[PDB]
């Protein structure tokens, strides 16, 4: 199988360099950057792949019917002769303003809200408060959340004393604050990286980090531990859960990471499990005797990779 | 056998560059047929 | 037997547009606006120089053509540490200092960049 | 059969010597002079050597068809001619960067972790939280755990300082940490090699060089011994693997080694058997008379020599 | 028989060379085809 976008590369190769380019122009930065990241590693289309390509283009062609130009400057010509140039440029620029500002406004609902409230928090409380209405209700409610309490109130006031709806100056507005998002990159500043390689550390050497981190933060290494919370309690993590991880995971592990567990975890565990179940691990818990806490941590720490594939997947919350 | 396949190969290509000829040409004389297969190749790669 | 005494006034005002300049191409190098405040100018004997100079430090030589001799600049650890993070955009509230230990090679790279940058901005 | 790198070889030779440039370019240097001392030594081509490289290879370009060209440049030019060639350079540079930053990580991921960690000692702890929240949480927490415990916990508590997300300078970062590695070689430095010359060695002869790095350095013989530690107590070697060594060794070569080996030995390896067995082999022992300690250290030498092949095999682990 | 397999090379030589010749011409006429196979290539030297 050939993903879509290879498919699409293929065809930017095969529909010429001057073409190509042309799709440059009328397209993202991203996507042209890609699309050479693509040619000069490998070509994407085989003979069987350069057929297929060619042939659901072609379809495409056969659908995408309709015997006109792009003409993004012949349209305008003919119409400049019948009404004169001006009787357009400036509704022309408008129209593709609210095409671009509509554009800015479903990118911002989409893109994460707490992302958008600290893009958004060092602007105007008028901007947030005429950014919050022109947006969705669920994403205007979202960027709302994440603001202090004051900020908060204050949009919610300069909501209604927004009667101005100013119009050209908003597109200007969003195109600001779009420029800001290229730069900004990050997608790994908040601290849970961190918190998965302190995971991956040895056991005593993150034990050494958390004390450490308590004496540099105390909020910062509690939320860093919020962040840890996996399966430590039964109310984070419910009995729900508890019963989802048994029937996924092994007796034997389960039993030898109950070994070094406190018995609260090994009540929590053991209350999903029915009767005859409970009282053969609780038996095997017994019966087995001491064993080095190095294959114990490494089963324990396989469990838990299968909880974080679980919460991957999303069957349930953990937390 | 493997001459076979060569003269194949080779033949393929012959036809693949004369059909690209074919986009070409339908390219040149309607650009509007391309922008919206170029609308639709993004939303496949983005889907 | 060594003495020398004058006064000076105009390297004073090539030293505050100098510092100007500089402070202006690390604001736009570490995208964060810096702060340069220019001591009194220091005329003192070269041991003087070295016995107040805080060793561990890097000492750089830069040739002033035509005139027969080479230029020194120096650089703080802390300020090398300070910048690095700030390049790295990091806060900088858990410091570390190093004492006797060579800079790395990466260190010595920023350490280019700032010499660079230094020596362009003197130069205008 | 041919190996893969000797069918690469020979079409290397064959696809002229132009071609065998621009590829060598195209490639690493120690590909380049692993190619030349291949060609310099002896042709890996024969008359059926030949047909088959050139005929996988023809099935390869049978497969790899695309009718493209590589374009490090004819692919810019005609994006230059549509859009600039300036929208472009940094863009496409920035690109290649991340494929090479991912490529640091992913090799960095790969090899060993005391050695990136080394590598990284010297380094900035900002150079070291970064590195490591853009590496693999286990390869992340791999550098972390080989630190000492202060650095440890500065790297934790600068992993939620890391909020600038810096991005051209990491790369280069990337870059000034790969030219260290073609210079570092080692790979023998650990006192790992020196151990095994000192089991090959003399028995009075290790004793002493044993006596006398203790005099040098007590820590260095210590560590230096549990290197040396093999099956000389039950711990460390664990009974599944004292099971192991007696069925795969001959019993009278075990029992000959027994002879002079200490009664805790030889209740550790008599345990495992079974009661016949251990009655057959303590019978053994009491019968068998003194034997000169020169063959009892060979076939001593030669059992642990099969219980290193053992642990490179790597059925089970000892220590 | 051992004039003949000397022919026998002698032919598997010459057929050897001008197939080679045919590697050359594709590879000149089309690189792409070049560049994927040699990652092929270290792909198989490393495995």
């Amino acid at each position: 199988n050939l993903s879509g976008t290879d498919k699409s590369v293929i065809l930017l190769m095969t529909i010429g360099e001057d073409r190509a380019a042309e799709v440059f122009k009328h397209l993202s930065t991203r996507e042209v950057q890609a699309l050479s990241t693509a040619m000069a590693n490998v070509r994407q289309i085989s003979n069987k792949q350069l057929t297929d390509v060619l042939s659901e283009f072609e379809q495409e062609a056969e659908q995408f019917a309709a015997l006109n130009i792009n003409a993004n400057e012949y349209l305008r010509s003919v119409l400049v002769k019948a009404l004169g140039e001006e009787r357009a440029s400036s509704l022309l620029e408008d129209i593709l303003e609210t095409r671009d500002t509509t554009s800015g406004i479903e990118t911002l609902n989409f893109m994460e809200p707490q992302s958008a409230a600290d893009l958004i928090r060092d602007e105007h409380p008028q901007i947030i408060a005429t950014i919050l209405v022109h947006l969705k209700r669920s994403q205007a409610a979202d960027i709302l959340a994440l603001f202090d309490e004051r900020l908060r109130h204050d949009v919610m006031l300069r909501i209604a004393t927004f009667g101005g709806v100013q119009l050209a100056e908003l597109t200007e507005v969003l195109n600001g604050l779009l420029d800001g998002q290229n730069l900004k990159r990050s997608k790994m500043g908040g601290v849970r990286t961190a918190a998965e390689i302190i995971n991956l550390m040895k056991t005593q050497q993150e034990e050494a980090v958390i004390t450490a981190v308590r004496e540099f933060d105390g909020e910062l290494a509690q939320k860093i531990i919020d962040e840890m919370f996996l399966f430590e309690n039964l109310v984070d993590v419910d009995d729900r859960s508890i019963q989802r991880l048994l029937q996924e995971v092994d007796s034997e592990s389960l039993l030898i990471a109950l070994k070094g567990a406190e018995p609260p975890l090994r009540e929590k565990f053991l209350r999903n499990m029915s009767q005859r179940a409970a009282d053969i691990l609780r038996d095997d818990l017994a019966n087995r005797g001491p064993v080095r806490l190095s294959q114990v941590e490494n089963e324990q720490k396989a469990i838990l990779l299968i909880v974080r594939r679980l919460a991957e997947t999303g069957e349930m919350v953990i937390g | 056998k493997d001459e076979q396949l060569q003269q194949r190969r080779a033949n393929q290509r012959l036809g693949a560059e004369v059909m690209s000829q074919r986009i070409r040409e339908m390219s040149d004389n309607d650009p509007r047929v391309v922008a919206l297969v170029i609308r639709q190749w993004m939303s496949n790669d983005h889907e | 037997r060594r003495v020398v005494r004058e006064r000076l006034q105009a390297l004073e005002i090539i030293n505050e547009r100098f510092a100007r300049q500089f402070r202006m191409g690390l604001f736009n190098l570490l995208r964060r606006s810096p702060d340069i405040t220019v001591g009194a100018i220091r005329i003192q004997p070269y041991h003087e120089f070295a016995r107040n100079l805080p060793v561990p430090t890097n000492l750089n030589l830069i040739h002033l053509k035509p005139l027969r001799g080479t230029g020194l600049v120096v650089f703080s650890p802390s300020l090398v540490f300070i910048a690095v993070d700030n390049l790295f955009g990091g806060d900088g509230r858990f410091p570390t200092k190093v004492e006797g230990r060579e800079f790395t090679h990466t260190e010595q790279r920023v350490i280019n960049r700032m010499l660079k940058l230094a020596l362009e901005g003197y130069s205008d």
